């Protein structure tokens, strides 16, 4: 219409803007806007970061590092080497001698 | 055992337990997509879905029914074949012989060095 | 707050869907019990053993 | 396990009730919750359930479907404000979902190709129903047959490997190393196809720029990491070939990841653009899983959760400019930084992500990809200079020249940024850094 | 109905003179009237009125609370000096006691929860050695590490395993 | 105290500590429970050369047992390097007398680590670090040390 220096200085509670979320019933949107800043926000990403930061050693690496530090005084001090070479001891393995291999052939 | 015995892998003994859902997903599966039939039936003639009930219970009905019919045949004709290979094992032994079971250490195979 | 009206009680479905579904893997657990404290890296030491099973 | 499935499930009679379109998401995104909770994995599998299982590595991949499945209905608004088949519309990302879910989850490769695949088919549906161009058909057949045509004899590659292990379950196959020279390109060239390599992209401008926003969405955000995923598994006992033919899938990418940035300068259309950029980055990513090292592995696994949040975070920005000014081209689309600002925030922490900015997740698994390139071979230094650099070259110029410039001139009123939107470009980037603390479990799956 | 524009009915009413160039080239008499008219407008002879609604529109209770406290001492010293210079007050008040605030728990936290053995996140602190110097105590001072285990301990050296 | 500014260094320092160690001691302190938690202890499992060609569980049991000494020596020599970072730090600007043991530590413990997990990538196991072990043994005796070449 003419709208006057007042219909713009008294806003009228009837028409509305929405959020994004619906168009046609205002509560609706209103209602959706509310519950999905809750679940998004107030649980996945606040919760949820609370809770995964509280996180049980589940990769055992604190569990490692622990070892790292007995394993390596134990070593140390028994006159081993602090990182073994060898998966298995050397003399236990059993070599297949050369005549065995028959050109077989090997990489390192 | 080190031993490798075709006919001892074959034969059973009672230790498995089948799975909770086994002995009720083939009726209940089958019961469920009776119903569920029954649904499209009354969507394709624009009816309520819910309407006429009775064809969703006969469906859902004789959906468990054929399931459970099935089924049980269906353990028969695994008992037989497996019956079958441990008949026909035991005509040929020498086809079949016991193999030793041999370990790593015994074994030189090639790695695959990334780098 | 949560701006949640009576249409979300349909939810409870859902939530019937997880504890079904909870229940059959937590019954499949109890399916599992062939390497229960028997494995060489947890299992029990032979003699005196503890009366309830872990896990 | 069985407790995300059944959820899922159970919610697909809520496609047909009326008015429950926004009570979809909150209970997909309650149960990313849920499942958000049962983080306790290891490099082997757990939680078995009859066949589903889940290690480090399908954990992060699941977690990342169900939250982008989930921003795809907050982006998707319009299908509800306009009605166009939203009951339908919600039941197709539902059962999309679940065969992302099953994909993941499944614990032999058998079931891996046959949800593998079968999630196209809903997605097929996605671009046809609901895309605007007519382009769409000639689109929506490249994705369908680049997948199928290359995915079909993968499935006798499959078959073939029972005969000689024995069964399907992904531990059991890596004991084996084979030999055969055909089957390696039996199970590579498929998955080479989805991720896409540079020569055998031509599906993706198409497909990504037809595609609805949603569609878009789950296009770069799932799609191309099952190509990368699939990988992931079956190179474990393809070593041996993998020495043999690897320096001929390492050079086409990064040549083709150079390459391609140079079609990315020459754009001039924001979808295709970034579609373009998505096979660059594809391009670190598939050359550094080939290296085969830790690093190269670990890395691509971590690269691929994030540029999976930033592409489809950047498909976002696309739409909502289209969706106002109309019109997807460069030229049309100028200085919305006049029209928009709070929006061009937005554009500028997504458009970084994407150039390999700090503290972002996708810094941590490109500093790692390059880490394997340049132990590979010094050589691979000379581009993987140039693609970095070329990356922001890019950009700078999606970035800058649409965010910039003085206004356009023909464009009509049009409404503001609103809440959802904005809501939206949160949840894509938020984690994308926040993730960074927390890399610990979404890093180290071997 | 959900109207974005409230209503008024959105337009253009500038016109062409908006551009330089266009307005350089030619203007009919209408057109000059019509722009003169719209500068005219663009005077405002207030400034903006304080609209009640927004200020509970874009404020949420937590935070009408949260400040609540010392927005009774704005409103007890704002006739002792003026708004904007009490306001002044409230806000460097309140800012600077989160510092305050902030230095203490950053001072605890790193005297207590330090990164040790036990752990591999949080902070790790490696000092360096002091410069000793005449008249300080000892002056011919020695750094008491020696053995390597000395070195990177974490608190290792006093576990009780 | 005997410059001006650390005597007005240590005026801040016990205004700093001051609070905090009384909060320490008052609240968090006194009110806590006593309770103790433990170290998890592996009892060692057969090695990968023990297992059969055929069972998956031996298999399994090892492969795991690999992987966590990976971990113990893969940090094993991350400790080391935080010495000689340390040492380094604390002995400037004379450290590379007193750093120079500790690295010769650091870099056999590398070398010893890479001749066991080293070149094997990603999908290193039990059974591929084993068996990269006995080529490595069957070149030693036939061409003697690596780095000399063939013969
Ligand atoms: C550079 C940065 C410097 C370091 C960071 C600066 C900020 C310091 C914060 C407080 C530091 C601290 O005391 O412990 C932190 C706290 C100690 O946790 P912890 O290491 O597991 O327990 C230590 C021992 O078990 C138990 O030993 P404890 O005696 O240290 O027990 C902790 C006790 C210590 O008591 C205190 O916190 C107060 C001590 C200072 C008081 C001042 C006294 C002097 C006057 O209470 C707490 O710290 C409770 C944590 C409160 C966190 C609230 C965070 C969310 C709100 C912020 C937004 O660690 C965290 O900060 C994690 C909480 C973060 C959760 C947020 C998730 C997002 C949602
Ligand atoms: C460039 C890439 C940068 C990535 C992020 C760098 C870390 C920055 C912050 C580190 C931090 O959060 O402080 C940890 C510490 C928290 O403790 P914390 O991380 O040292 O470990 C204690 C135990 N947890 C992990 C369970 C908390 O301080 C804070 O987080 C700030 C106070 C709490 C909020
Ligand atoms: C998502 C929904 C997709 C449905 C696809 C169905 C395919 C799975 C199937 O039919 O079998 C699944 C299996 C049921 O059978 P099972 O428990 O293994 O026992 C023997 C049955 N006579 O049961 C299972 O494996 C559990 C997981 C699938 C069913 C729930
Ligand atoms: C396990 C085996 C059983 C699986 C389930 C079988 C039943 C699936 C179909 C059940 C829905 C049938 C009714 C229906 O189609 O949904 C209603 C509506 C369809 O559109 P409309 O024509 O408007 O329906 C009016 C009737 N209410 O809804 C829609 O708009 C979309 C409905 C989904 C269409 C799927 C095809």
């Amino acid at each position: 219409t003419s709208l006057t220096t007042e219909d713009f200085a008294n806003p009228s509670p009837k028409n509305w803007q929405s959020y994004g979320f619906d168009y046609k019933d205002q509560v609706e949107d209103r209602k959706a806007t509310k519950s999905t800043f809750f679940v998004t926000v107030t649980l996945c990403l606040v919760w949820g970061s609370f809770y995964w930061a509280y996180l049980p050693d589940t990769q055992f690496r604190n569990w490692a590092q622990r070892e790292g530090f007995l394993e390596l005084r134990r070593r140390e001090l028994a006159g081993v080497d602090l990182v073994s070479p060898n998966y298995v001891d050397p003399a236990s393995i059993t070599l297949p001698s050369d005549e065995d291999l028959g050109d077989t052939e090997i990489i390192i | 055992s080190a031993v490798n015995d075709p006919l001892e892998l074959l034969t059973n003994k009672g230790t498995h337990e089948p799975s909770f859902l086994s002995p009720i997903w083939n009726p209940i599966a089958c019961g469920v997509a009776g119903v569920g039939a029954a649904i499209f039936i009354n969507w394709g003639f624009r009816k309520p879905v819910f309407s006429g009930i009775q064809k969703h219970i006969a469906f859902g009905a004789i959906g468990v029914g054929a399931g459970a019919y099935f089924d049980q045949k269906r353990n028969e004709y695994l008992a037989k074949r497996d019956a079958v290979l441990r008949h026909y094992i035991e005509l040929h032994p020498d086809d079949f012989p016991v193999k030793e079971r041999k370990t790593y250490g015994q074994v030189l195979e090639s790695w695959v060095p990334v780098r | 707050v949560l701006g949640l009206d009576k249409r979300a009680l349909w939810g409870a479905l859902p939530l019937l869907g997880f504890a079904i579904g909870h229940f059959l893997d937590k019954k499949e657990t109890e399916r599992m019990t062939m390497f229960r404290d028997k494995s060489a890296l947890y299992g029990r030491p032979a003699g005196s053993e503890g009366k309830a099973p872990s896990w | 396990m069985l407790k995300i499935i059944f959820f899922l499930l159970f919610l697909i009679p809520f496609c047909f009730i009326n008015n429950m379109y926004w009570m979809v998401q909150i209970m997909m995104f309650f149960i990313s919750f849920i499942f958000l909770l049962m983080n306790n994995f290891m490099n082997y599998w757990s939680e078995i359930s009859y066949f589903l299982g889940c290690d480090m590595l399908s954990y992060g991949l699941i977690l990342l479907s169900l939250w982008i499945c989930s921003l795809m209905l907050l982006a998707s608004e319009m299908i509800n404000k306009h009605n166009n088949y939203k009951n339908l519309f919600l039941l197709n990302i539902i059962i999309l979902l679940l065969l992302l879910i099953l994909t993941f989850s499944s614990m032999s490769l058998f079931m891996f190709y046959l949800f593998f695949e079968s999630s196209l088919i809903p997605t097929l549906f996605l671009i046809l129903g609901w895309g605007y161009q007519p382009e769409r058909l000639q689109a929506g057949l490249y994705l369908l047959f680049y997948t199928l045509l290359v995915s079909l004899p993968m499935l006798i590659g499959i078959f073939y490997l029972m005969n000689k292990i024995g069964s399907m379950n992904f531990y059991l196959m890596n004991n084996f190393m084979f030999n055969y020279d055909l089957l390696y390109f039996c199970l590579l060239c498929a998955f080479l196809v989805k991720m896409p390599m540079f020569l055998v992209h031509l599906w993706l401008p198409k497909a990504h720029v037809e595609a609805p926003v949603s569609g878009s969405m789950i296009l770069a955000g799932i799609m191309l990491k099952l190509g990368g995923y699939g990988m992931l598994r079956v190179i474990s006992f393809l070593q041996l070939m993998n020495l043999k033919y690897s320096f001929v899938w390492i050079s086409i990418s990064l040549v083709g990841g150079v390459l391609v940035s140079l079609v990315c300068l020459r754009q001039t259309d924001l979808k295709a653009l970034i579609a373009y950029s998505s096979v660059a980055h594809m391009g670190i990513v598939l050359s550094g899983l080939l290296t085969m090292t830790y690093w190269g592995l670990c890395g691509s696994y971590t690269l691929m959760i994030a540029h999976g949040l930033c592409s489809s975070g950047l498909f976002c920005l696309a739409n909502v400019s289209y969706e106002r000014l109309g019109s997807r081209s460069m030229l049309i689309n100028k200085g919305l930084l006049n029209f928009m600002p709070s929006m061009t925030l937005w554009w500028f922490l997504l458009s970084s992500a994407n150039m390999a900015a700090p503290p972002t997740l996708n810094l941590l698994g490109e500093i790692y990809l390059l880490n394997s390139i340049v132990s590979w071979s010094w050589i691979s230094m000379i581009l993987l200079s140039f693609l970095s650099f070329f990356s922001a070259a890019y950009t700078l110029y999606l970035y800058s020249f649409s965010q910039h410039g003085k206004l356009f001139s023909g464009v009509y009123s049009f409404s503001s940024g609103k809440i959802r939107e904005y809501l939206l470009m949160l949840l894509h980037w938020l984690p994308l850094n926040l993730l960074i603390l927390k890399s610990e479990s979404f890093m180290l799956w071997l | 109905g959900a109207s974005e524009t409230g209503g008024v009915k959105p337009m253009v009413i500038a016109g062409r003179m908006v551009r330089e160039r266009e307005r350089l080239i030619g203007m009919s008499p209408e057109e000059r009237a019509w722009r003169k008219q719209w500068l005219k407008d663009q005077e405002l002879h207030h400034g903006p009125r304080k609209v009640p609604a927004l200020e509970l529109e874009l404020n949420n209770p937590i935070k009408r609370f949260y400040r609540a406290p010392l927005d009774k001492v704005c409103n007890v010293l704002e006739p002792v000096l003026g708004f904007q210079r009490a306001y002044t007050v409230r806000f460097w008040t309140g800012k600077a006691l989160l510092a305050l605030t902030g230095i203490y728990a950053g001072a605890y936290y790193f005297k207590y929860n330090q990164n040790d053995w036990t752990r591999k996140g949080g902070w790790r602190v490696i000092h360096s050695r002091k410069q000793c110097v005449p008249g300080d105590e000892g002056y011919p001072k020695v750094s008491d590490r020696s053995a390597p285990s000395d070195y990177a301990a974490r608190g290792f050296n006093e576990s009780p395993l | 105290p005997r410059s001006p500014m650390a005597s007005f260094a240590e005026s801040v320092l016990n205004v700093i500590d001051g609070p905090i160690t009384w909060f320490r001691e008052s609240i968090v302190e006194p009110n806590q429970q006593k309770q103790n938690w433990y170290h998890q202890r592996f009892r060692r499992v057969p090695t990968i050369d023990q297992c059969y060609t055929d069972d998956a569980v031996c298999r399994f049991e090892a492969d795991q047992q690999f992987r966590r000494d990976r971990m113990v020596d893969n940090e094993i020599v991350n400790i080391l390097r935080q010495r000689f970072e340390d040492c380094t730090l604390y002995e400037a600007p004379d450290h590379m007398v007193k750093c120079r043991p500790l690295m010769d530590q650091y870099e056999k413990a590398t070398e010893n680590w890479f001749i066991k997990y080293g070149d094997l990538g990603g999908y290193a196991n039990a059974k591929t670090a084993y068996m990269k072990q006995k080529h490595r043994l069957i070149w030693e005796r036939r061409h003697g040390p690596v780095g000399s070449g063939m013969k």
